[PDB]
Formats: C-alpha cells, structure tokens, sequence
C-alpha cells in the first residue's frame, strides 16, 4: 500500500518480500 | 507547490528504507534457519 | 585465540552496521530487490580471515 500511494507521484520504491523458498 | 512539496514524500521514503531493510533481513534469517531442521519423525528420531 | 575471535567479530559487525547507512548500500537495494550477496560474501570472508 505504501508503494502504491507513492506510485502516483514519486518513483522511489521500497523493498518487497516474495518467494522466500 | 511543484518542487518542494513532492520532495517531502521523497525524503520520507529515503528515511523509511533504513529500517524496512533490517526487518526483511531479520525475518529471512530466522525463517531459513528453521527450514534446515528435518520435518519427518523418522529423520528426527535418527538424529537423536 | 580467545581475544582474536572477539577482535574480528567486533570489527565486522561495526563495518556492517555503518555500511547500511551509506548511499551505495541502499542505492543498489533501491535499484534491485536483493542485497546482491553482500552478506553472504561478507560472512564467508569473515570466517576465512
């Protein structure tokens, strides 16, 4: 949600987590 | 209204990364640590 | 031997703690989704040293 909120104006993305395996 | 305003959010994200970076690292280390241990009883019993 | 272990361990943890504040560490993490193996290589080098 934080990334989506900033997606509208700024491009500074955060670090997600996926496929820990 | 077009330069200083967006910068406030930009610095906010830059100040959030230093702590979000640590939480991810801590969880992965613990999560992958447990996966090393066996799951089946037969393997676990032999270890003892 | 006992004191040497402490010396090396303290140095590496201090190096890592201060390495996460410089731009170079989080610029890459900003650009990609993974650390790039810094911790894995750093841990391996520390043990070898």
């Amino acid at each position: 949600s934080i990334n989506e909120c900033l997606k509208a104006m700024q491009i500074f993305e955060q670090l997600p987590v996926i496929t820990e395996s | 209204a077009e330069e200083k305003y967006p910068e406030l959010f930009a610095t906010l994200a830059n100040d959030l990364q230093p702590l979000c970076i640590a939480l991810r690292q801590f969880y992965l280390e613990n999560y992958r640590q447990l996966d090393s241990q066996p799951r089946e009883i037969a393997a676990m019993k032999a270890q003892e | 031997i006992e004191a040497i272990h402490e010396l090396v361990k303290n140095f590496f943890q201090r190096l890592g703690d201060r390495l996460r504040k410089v731009d170079c560490y989080h610029q890459v993490y900003r650009l990609v989704g993974n650390d790039g193996g810094i911790e894995q290589l750093l841990r391996r080098a520390e043990e070898d040293i």
